[PDB]
DNA sequence: TTTTTTTTTTAAAAAATTTT
DNA sequence: AAAAAATTTTAAAAATTTTTTAAAAAAAAAA
DNA sequence: TAAAATTTTTT
């Protein structure tokens, strides 16, 4: 996404980012960017470099995690809606284009990293080369179609269809690893919703209204400090990271006035430079209208569960009945009422 | 800040209290008295704690100072002190460590205690005095005893209030609870009496892992001021008969 | 059916004795009494619980009347009960719960509660009961005593019994344990009744867990009604005060 | 051939209660001077000294000198079986590998014979050299037992740094500092609550206080601790039953 | 008449190994 | 001489059993 | 897709 905005974020406004815990959620619907997440999941997930190869030869290990984050999820209270990305943009897709030859770098190093013989090494060029693909997908989406958490497909980025879900007042926030959500437009982001270390682990929630009031500034101008920090589809000046943005945001409040009035010399404006088609993607990007598809959430029948989790991949029984099993006792309770919603802040004192 | 303690084990058994439903909190330490006023890590329910000087038996305090405390860390050393200790929780001029001396009443075992704390951010909730309609005090260990038990059967609480009754129903796989309190007219004590404050009925639904957690401060008194309303928060105020009092508030299902 | 008790912790103690032992049983109501006679959940012990209507203080079961409950969950909300309280039964033939009335000595906290039955069909018609061989009535916290410290030795218990005293004889990888009474007389003290009615000797071993069970009933009564004959399953008769009678039985190896 | 009756049963049972954490296995040294027991502990840090006399015991006798190879935990499991006013008769014998113990109520007539299995040991003899100690506490037990008790929960180490006006126990860890400071108590006239500071010289040394920990099960033996060091040799932590003997723990510094 | 330890029976972490 | 960078490298997991400590909590024995 | 480490300039 964006490399260093949360560390521009930290330094400038600290009361943004709140430290939330993940027991904190309850009536929260909370997008997730879903290929994330299975990304993510397929990292982790290893015997020593080969990840949960079944009889048939394909991996299963994005929805056994995806799986048991989502009992966790209902477990905590958290109220998930799993976003898929769509058709990515030619902008995106020169960054997708520079993955593609990291990962084919990536593979001439594994040709001497397993001449050398090294586990180590194969394990982790092997996960370098993890890439999803349309039946990981599909089984996904058939896997959350089993347990009843909604399926959204955004056409262009499933970032953009969560800011708008959570500009809309659909959902509560989006909960994804990068910064682009802030940017597509989203007033409240969840930062590492991960489903573990609840004590050394608390989730970074940005909230962009502490943001814009503490910069100064509108979502647009949000939108161009974005833009120059280094997005994936326009590229830094010449040098220029959080402070120097920081400091051309903070005076000329546009970037036409920032590509204008600085020095052709001194940071000089990169070739073929396209702010302007970014900065109308970041506001008006391609999304799906949120109030087509509702948000429901339905107690799951366990016979098509088991027969899918245990009949086309052939793993454990006990585990998944004892989690579908407390994720309909977490889901069929009562609603609990948070204080917040009663009491109002009057501010925080912050030791 | 220099706040000698007539009897330790009185913020003893708050930080007994507040070990298990708070991990991190400020205290809002002023010249008018220690406040400390945070949530929970579920954020579902909110702990007012109020001692104003009057209590103590000293206090000086030159500057609004808040320090953020691990309320484990300051439990485990909170349990260094015996019962009848005498505590001066000290923190000087920019202080990074708060101590605490816990001055045995023989004058023969004086334990220094500095303990290293964090910076925090802990919102507070802007609270009003409100003039809750259904006032009800008891007995501390009763209420304890009724949330214990009724949190063998299910998570929920009902509490419903009649005009001179008290009905703790609760339900779950075991069955339904439902433990009913009178109104006393022959007793006549300060520990035990049940009296209500008459308004309005009420029937509200609380969480009873939370009340679990708010009845581990029942040694500090013999009164639970149950004060709620509809659609508003209860308040279980375990009021320190000297030392202000310890307001939990929870938010209904 | 309505059967209201006086000594709460009668029936409290009971389902603290049933609770480790037996999940599920049919409390086989009838009109002379409420009666359990159940079988164990690894099917080698044998619980005769009978509860005679004259220590009830009210009884009013009319149908010959019985249903399976859970006696870990039946446990439960008998620890929902205090330590001393007024306990009335109450059920219908059309209803199937089981309702129970905590009546609080200070006739304030009455705590209505009700339980969900799991129904089953348990043989209660093969009962042993015929002559024995020796009867050994002594304290029952000495036999809690002696059953704990030989479960610490091993996982028999070899009982010998002789007209000058009884002998609980244990061995393991860790030693031999030979615990050896004597017949005390004992008049106007019941602190030491170890009397034995001996007729024939017996040696024969049994499994000190299952003691441990039989064992944990030991707040019922101060005496033990211990008695077996030979290669007969032995007896362990808790001798509730003109209220009823808890009978363990346990076939050897 | 060996017989040890002793009417306190209950100093017996706090022994092996003591002794039962950190000993996995020890030689019972069994003289006709009186009982000794040569041990050093499982992790091979700690050096425990027990003596039990022969005037602590009623009728004690012994034929020749025993030293067999006990396993403390199974002592521990058969001497929970005895009560706090129960005798206790020790017995072995020449040819049997067996440690035989006897249980006798006085006000009772119940008698509980327990047979032992014992094992075969390699015998450790470390005599410590015994010295005028420069650091000599006399301190309540229960104080003792409340110091390494609440210092557990700040920090695996404790500094002693003593002075003549009274004694300093000091601990630093990650969550935080504590420094416990005893005056030397004159006006109780108990002589147990009194912390009786002899000394020629300060000293501070830092101790292991898991360790301290496991040593500090001994305290319902005496109601008072006899804190023994130096600069260089471990310290003392004597536990004086008031008839019988001493139980000295020894704990090498960090 | 509620505590202090004591003992007890669950529960917190905290790891290597798995959940195929 | 700090500040402010742009390169290079690293990393992405959930959970039952099992294994040790901390810890409530009724149940021992206390003042 | 993230964070930090180490060397590199700008001022």
């Amino acid at each position: 996404g964006i490399q260093g905005l949360a560390k521009l974020i930290a330094d400038v406004a600290p009361s943004a980012i709140r430290e939330n815990d993940i027991k904190s959620y309850f009536g929260r619907k909370v997008a997730i960017d879903a290929s994330m997440s299975i990304y993510q999941f397929l990292i982790a997930v290893r015997q020593g470099g080969d990840v949960l190869q079944n009889e048939e030869g394909e991996t299963t290990s994005h929805l056994m995690g995806m799986f048991y984050r989502t009992i966790r999820m209902m477990e905590n209270g958290i109220k998930p809606v799993y976003v898929f990305d769509g058709k990515p943009p030619q902008l995106k897709s020169g960054e997708l284009a520079k993955r593609s030859e990291r990962r084919a770098e990536a593979e001439k190093q594994l040709q001497q990293a397993q001449a050398a013989g090294a586990e180590q090494e194969v394990e982790k060029f092997t996960k370098r080369l993890v890439k999803v693909t349309k039946q990981h997908n599909d089984e996904c989406k058939h896997l959350l179609s089993l347990m009843g958490i909604p399926y959204l497909d955004a056409p262009s980025e499933a970032e953009a269809s969560c800011a708008a879900l959570v500009k809309a007042g659909k959902v509560y926030a989006a909960a994804t690893e990068d910064m682009d959500c802030l940017t597509f437009g989203s007033p409240v982001l969840m930062r590492h919703l991960t489903a573990s270390e609840a004590k050394k682990l608390p989730i970074q929630e940005f909230h962009l209204s502490r943001i814009l009031q503490e910069l100064g500034l509108n979502q647009e101008q949000f939108v161009d400090l974005c833009i120059l920090l280094g997005s994936d589809y326009c590229e830094s000046i010449r040098g220029i990271g959080p402070k120097r943005a920081v400091d051309l945001i903070q005076k000329h409040k546009s970037i036409e006035e920032i590509v204008r009035r600085l020095d052709p010399n001194k940071y000089p404006v990169p070739e073929n430079w396209l702010h302007k088609e970014a900065h109308q993607l970041f506001l008006e990007p391609e999304v799906l209208d949120p109030e087509s598809v509702e948000l429901k959430w339905s107690e799951p029948n366990e016979e098509e569960l088991i027969k899918f989790m245990c009949g086309e991949k052939q793993f454990s029984e006990e585990r998944i009945r004892s989690g579908v099993k407390r994720l309909s006792k977490s889901r069929q309770g009562s609603t609990q009422g948070r204080l917040d919603d009663f009491f109002k802040v009057t501010g925080s004192l912050s030791s | 800040f220099e706040a000698r303690l007539v009897q330790g084990s009185i913020l003893k058994k708050v930080l007994e209290a507040l070990k298990d439903l708070i991990n991190e909190a400020c205290w809002d330490i002023s010249s008018s008295g220690v406040n400390l006023q945070s949530m929970d890590s579920s954020h579902v329910s909110l702990v007012q704690l109020t001692l104003r000087s009057e209590g103590f038996d000293t206090y000086r305090c030159d500057r609004n100072l808040a320090m953020g405390v691990n309320l484990t860390s300051m439990s485990k050393i909170l349990k260094c002190a015996g019962n009848e200790d005498i505590i001066t929780l000290r923190a000087e001029d920019n202080a990074d460590t708060l101590a605490l001396v816990f001055e045995a009443p023989n004058q023969e075992k004086v334990s220094d205690y500095e303990m290293k704390l964090m910076d925090l951010d802990v919102e507070q909730l802007g609270i009003p005095e409100q003039e809750y309609s259904c006032v009800v005090k008891m007995p501390s260990g009763e209420f304890a005893r009724i949330c214990r038990d009724l949190s063998h059967i299910g998570d929920a609480v009902v509490i419903s209030c009649a005009k001179d009754g008290v009905k703790f129903s609760a339900s779950g796989e075991l069955g339904n609870g439902n433990i009913k309190l009178s109104q006393t007219s022959n007793v006549d004590k300060e520990e035990e009496a049940v009296t209500i404050e008459m308004n309005e009925p009420v029937q509200l639904t609380f969480a009873l892992r939370y009340l679990n957690f708010f009845t581990k401060a029942t040694p500090l008194s013999s009164t639970v001021t149950l004060s709620m309303s509809a659609d508003v928060p209860l308040v279980v105020e375990y009021k320190i008969a000297d030392m202000g009092h310890l307001k939990y508030y929870l938010a209904p299902k």
